[PDB]
């Protein structure tokens, strides 16, 4: 796997717990890269998928502290309700 | 390079790229000259060849020549030998991070993750190295506060704290340089910024005379000017 | 003895005389006192403690001879700085909008704490 | 109305001065407010 | 300690101090340094010359270079030469300081040796002998006996820890071979704390037998205050105890005391003073930042007022109660200044 | 991997502990304030005791209970709310005023046929009279609790700063009183009615302390939880280190398998 790595111009992690939790196919957007990035995705796509990234990124943390489970700062749960979606 | 360097006397700035494939190769033919592989099957001679590659790259009398080495850390454990047998050679490493990429800032390194030799109190000027302190202390002040922000809540903590975390947040968003290479990556332009101009951009972020400038107006823009600039710019 | 009392502080909880602004008028008390109730009105209020006489502005509260002669005070805030004009211009700024605007408490009391501003 | 409910906002117009102890201005502003109930349905919150 | 942490940087601080006791006619105070630079870079080893000839110490120093080019064999037997060249320092009665920088690199060497003549390699593919090659190495370092002239060869070798990881097998081994260690922390610093000592991780053996009897005096309770300040630290995270809160105060004063920016030693007799007063709590009330003008400030304070004292002090080597009484004064004064 | 799996599960081990560790020291410097807030307002209370008891404090019912917006104040969420839910197979039709989110999550589980009143905003505020004031306001019209025989308020008596016992006590009506004689060993006439009056004083000058009794043991009960958690994972630690320590000598020989196989052909 190091090597192929290294080899290949995308990596495409895919993570089973989370085909367990329903997302089938279930990619581990986290780890999945395409590693010279996009150039090669559809114009319209471009324009609407441009924060998606960035909620997910601000979702990953406010999970973190969605898991400690406690009284959620406001921001955080405006991320939260719209990253569950 | 070295001809370069020393026949034509000229300066250079050698470029390397990836010198984890180079690690790769010298493992293979290392196994397949019988010459058993070593720590995680890292050719035994790794030390002494990554010894002849660097001392050959240097500055003599001849001439002085920059070289920039791409290195691929596997599964980003510098704690393998062969990240960390060449973290010793260079001179100034410098380390990028997946998290501060995906934040968006270009570049991608953790500033807090990137250490030169060059940072010497009077050899950067004490101004300068008195700055770093300063903006090292304020980003790690956010980082260290994270957890708390995170848990306890953002407000719990001090109205001081809570203004280095605000300066922190406009500091790292004013590392966040667009890139000229990044017009095809981003389609923002570069930014070309003097080094005595960032000296005082960033000193003036840390006065808090820039305080009354949004995070996001420090964000994907360049220096004072132009941060000024776009605080106008989201205004109108 | 007196016990004049806070929720989050207490100012006499052997006061001498106590003179108090109570729904019965005034009311004085030295040590044993007939045993009584009487609301303790926004007051201005001395209490003495021998003869030296201290004056405190008060938010009203209860006040309380106990049968066993201890005047339970009870009162639940509030100084001389509170009558320091200031409060006179805003309250008269303050009175003239309720005025204009459960109301006739509110302008009962703008009112009435004009007047009690003005008992210190 | 409540004979504290007058004390209180007896309170809050001596503040109308505010040149006193930090307890009482914390004492005295409240951002609280309360959820009405009937019955589990819930009649709507409002600010207390 | 921890790679690149100016490891060398914490050596090179010890070598410069020799210098003035190097200057001191008694040749147990001239330790004749022998640095032993093993895989580095001839850059590298020739920013440390040059940095020893700014500071005037190469006639004291010997290096002994064993550089990233310089072949295993030169790399393997580069301790061994170094340590002969001790010998006849150490034979002529002498005392001289040896730092083997780093054996983590001569283990690399060795490891490249073995695997070449096809010797099994021993746990965490370093070779099986590898102890057995650091300890002929390292016995050699003794102060020998007054009958073999009292002298010695002091030594304090470098070690790298890849991770931190003091379980790693070398250092394990080597840990076990040796008579102390000091063991740098990496998170002090990356928190500017130079020196970055991990004071729990850092032991001496031999210890307080080796140590100046003005500055024994004087920092015994230093230890213990340590000691509290690090149960303490964890209070950091508020309402604390009063006892506490003080330790808290006292403590971080004294982290920054013994705070030394790097490339710059510091006189023994300039060292107890600052300490004492520590001791006293007369540091504790000067404001954190202020406590650097203080020192230096304090130390002019004290050359001006009483270099006699100084003096005494130092040619003593010892703290009388005249002495700590007359210092405790003369901190009260400077402390009103 | 074993290797990789065990450390990031005990990374979240040691995160947690270190947040709860963190939690339970800014827990002791929070309890100091709720602790002193209680003594001062417990010597008023005492003296309005001194009255309706002295007086004889001869008094469906009314239930007020209180635990905090805030969770994290360990099991006094639930240990009030199983001493209510005894108190609600004593009458499961109580008008329930619920003071703060807490204590409504489990009181709202134990009879939905009460919920009639909750305050919102009450767990970050400490206990302060303009609440007391305006809650005592809105009671009297809304929930005409007087009328109803016998009040009663549940609260946490802070028995320790270790320790939380959860306490009810009766609230007074102007009934109360009325009937009671010894009421007359105090003299008013008519020219103040002091049970329309003395009520709703009493009304906030119970819930106060009622509330500052409460909030200094759901502070002494945060602090308690948040410090058996840094034990409870500080002992998880310990497990997954051993087994760390096991892989990682397991890799080296299962590595040092292949070096051997190697050498030897």
């Amino acid at each position: 796997p190091t090597n192929v790595i290294s080899i290949t111009d995308g990596q495409i992690f895919l993570e089973a717990e989370l085909f367990y939790k329903g997302i089938r196919p279930a990619i581990n957007v986290g780890l999945s890269v395409s590693r010279v990035g996009s150039a090669a995705q559809v114009k319209a796509l471009k324009q609407v998928a441009g924060s998606l990234k960035l909620f997910l990124a601000q979702y990953r943390e406010v999970a973190a502290f969605a898991q400690f489970g406690s009284d959620l700062d406001a921001s955080t749960k405006q991320t939260l309700v719209r990253g569950e979606r | 390079a070295e001809y370069f360097r020393d026949e034509e006397g000229q300066d250079v700035l050698l470029f390397i790229d990836n010198i984890f494939r180079f690690t790769q190769a010298g493992s293979e033919v290392s196994a397949l000259l019988g010459r058993i592989p070593s720590a995680v099957g890292y050719q035994p001679t790794l030390a002494t060849d990554m010894g002849l590659l660097q001392e050959r790259i240097t500055t003599t009398k001849k001439g002085s020549v920059t070289s920039v080495q791409a290195v691929y850390v596997p599964a980003d454990d510098l704690t393998d030998p062969a990240p960390a047998t060449t973290f010793a050679h260079l001179d100034a490493t410098t380390v990028l991070s997946r998290g501060i990429s995906e934040l968006g800032i270009y570049p991608a390194v953790d500033p807090l993750d990137s250490k030169s030799r060059l940072l010497d109190a009077a050899v950067v000027g004490q101004e300068h190295y008195d700055v770093a302190s300063k903006v090292q202390e304020t980003l790690q002040t956010y980082k260290s506060l994270q957890d708390i922000i995170a848990i306890l809540g953002m407000d719990e903590l001090s109205e001081q704290d809570k203004l280095t975390v605000e300066r922190a947040r406009k500091i790292q968003r004013f590392l966040s340089q667009p890139f000229a290479v990044a017009e095809v990556f981003t389609g923002i332009p570069g930014k070309l910024v003097r080094l005595k101009d960032t000296v005082a951009s960033f000193k003036a972020v840390l006065e808090g005379k820039y305080d009354n400038i949004p995070e996001h107006a420090f964000y994907m823009v360049g220096g004072i000017e132009d941060v000024v600039a776009k605080a106008e710019k989201l205004a109108a | 003895k007196l016990q004049f009392a806070l929720p989050h502080e207490t100012l006499y909880s052997e006061v001498t005389q106590v003179n108090l602004p109570a729904k019965s008028g005034r009311i004085g008390v030295l040590a044993n006192h007939v045993p009584t109730v009487e609301q303790l009105l926004p007051g201005v209020v001395e209490v003495m403690e021998g003869s030296n006489s201290k004056k405190f502005f008060i938010s009203g509260g209860f006040a309380t001879v106990q049968p066993d002669s201890q005047l339970c005070v009870t009162a639940i805030e509030a100084p001389l700085e509170s009558f320091s004009e200031n409060i006179k211009n805003l309250l008269a700024e303050a009175k003239k909008n309720v005025s204009s605007s459960r109301e006739a408490a509110e302008a009962a009391i703008q009112v009435e704490v004009l007047e009690n501003l003005q008992s210190v | 109305i409540s004979y504290a409910a007058y004390l209180n906002v007896a309170a809050q117009a001596i503040r109308s001065t505010e040149l006193q102890t930090a307890s009482v201005l914390n004492r005295s502003q409240t951002d609280a407010f309360y959820t009405q109930y009937k019955n589990a349905s819930e009649p709507t919150p409002i600010t207390k | 300690g921890d790679r690149q942490t100016g490891k060398t940087a914490v050596a090179l601080d010890t070598i410069l101090n020799q210098k003035r006791w190097n200057n001191g006619s008694d040749e147990s105070k001239k330790l004749y340094c022998v640095y032993v630079a093993v895989g580095q870079k001839r850059s590298t080893v020739a920013q440390l010359v040059q940095t020893l000839e700014q500071h005037d110490a190469m006639k004291y120093s010997i290096i002994v270079a064993a550089t990233a080019s310089e072949a295993a064999p030169l790399q393997y037997l580069a301790p061994f030469t170094a340590a002969s060249i001790g010998e006849w320092f150490r034979d002529n009665g002498k005392h001289a300081l040896i730092v083997y920088d780093d054996l983590s690199k001569q283990a690399v060497a060795y490891r490249q040796l073995s695997l070449l003549l096809r010797r099994p390699p021993g746990r965490e593919a370093y070779p099986g002998d590898v102890f057995y090659l650091h300890s002929r190495l390292l016995e050699r370092a003794a102060k020998l006996s007054e009958k073999e002239g009292s002298g010695s060869l002091t030594a304090l070798p470098v070690i790298e820890t890849q991770g931190g990881d003091v379980s790693a097998y070398i250092p394990t081994n080597v840990i076990s071979i040796t008579d102390g260690q000091i063991f740098l922390e990496a998170e002090l610093f990356y928190k500017g704390i130079r020196p970055a000592i991990n004071v729990g991780l850092s032991v001496s053996r031999v210890g307080s037998a080796a140590q100046v009897k003005a500055l024994k005096q004087v920092a015994g309770s230093l230890k213990l205050f340590l000691a509290q300040y690090r149960e303490v630290a964890a209070f950091a995270q508020s309402d604390l105890d009063a006892s506490t809160k003080q330790t808290l105060v006292r403590g971080e004063r004294l982290t920054q005391l013994l705070k030394q920016n790097q490339y710059s030693p510091l006189a023994t007799e300039e060292q107890v003073p600052l300490i004492y007063a520590g001791v006293n709590g007369h540091l504790d009330g000067i404001e954190l930042s202020r406590i650097g003008e203080f020192e230096s400030s304090f130390l002019s304070y004290l050359k001006s007022n009483h270099n006699e004292l100084l003096t005494e002090i130092r040619e003593k080597g010892e703290l009388s109660k005249e002495l700590l009484a007359s210092l405790k004064s003369a901190t009260e004064s400077f402390v009103a200044t | 991997a074993t290797l990789k799996e065990v450390e990031m599960r005990l990374k979240s081990i040691k995160n947690i502990e270190k947040i709860t560790k963190t939690m339970k020291i800014v827990a002791s410097t929070r309890l100091s304030k709720a602790e002193k807030a209680k003594i001062s307002a417990k010597k008023m209370d005492e003296a309005e005791q001194l009255f309706y008891k002295n007086a004889e404090t001869k008094n469906k019912e009314l239930i007020v209970a209180i635990t905090s917006d805030k969770g994290l104040c360990g099991s006094i969420h639930s240990q009030l709310a199983k001493a209510v839910r005894r108190h609600l197979n004593d009458q499961p039709n109580a008008d329930i005023v619920t003071i703060g989110d807490k204590i409504k999550m489990q009181l709202l589980r134990t009879h939905p046929n009460n919920i009639k009143l909750s305050i919102n905003g009450i767990g970050k505020d400490a206990p302060t009279f303009q609440e007391s004031a305006l809650i005592a306001d809105k009671l009297l019209s809304v929930m005409k609790a007087g009328t109803y025989p016998k009040i009663s308020i549940f609260y946490n008596d802070p028995v320790s700063s270790l320790s939380f016992e959860p306490s009810e006590k009766p609230i007074f009506n102007a009934k109360t009183i009325e009937q009671s004689p010894s009421f007359g060993k105090f003299e008013i006439d008519t020219d103040a009615n002091v049970p329309r009056d003395l009520f709703e004083y009493t009304l906030a000058n119970q819930m106060l302390t009622a509330m500052a009794q409460g909030y200094a043991a759901e502070i002494s009960a945060r602090r308690n939880a948040m410090d058996n958690a840094s034990k409870n994972a500080g002992d998880m630690i310990n497990r997954y280190s051993i087994l760390y320590n096991r892989t990682r000598q397991a890799v080296i020989t299962n590595e040092l398998v292949d070096i051997i196989t190697g050498a030897s052909s």
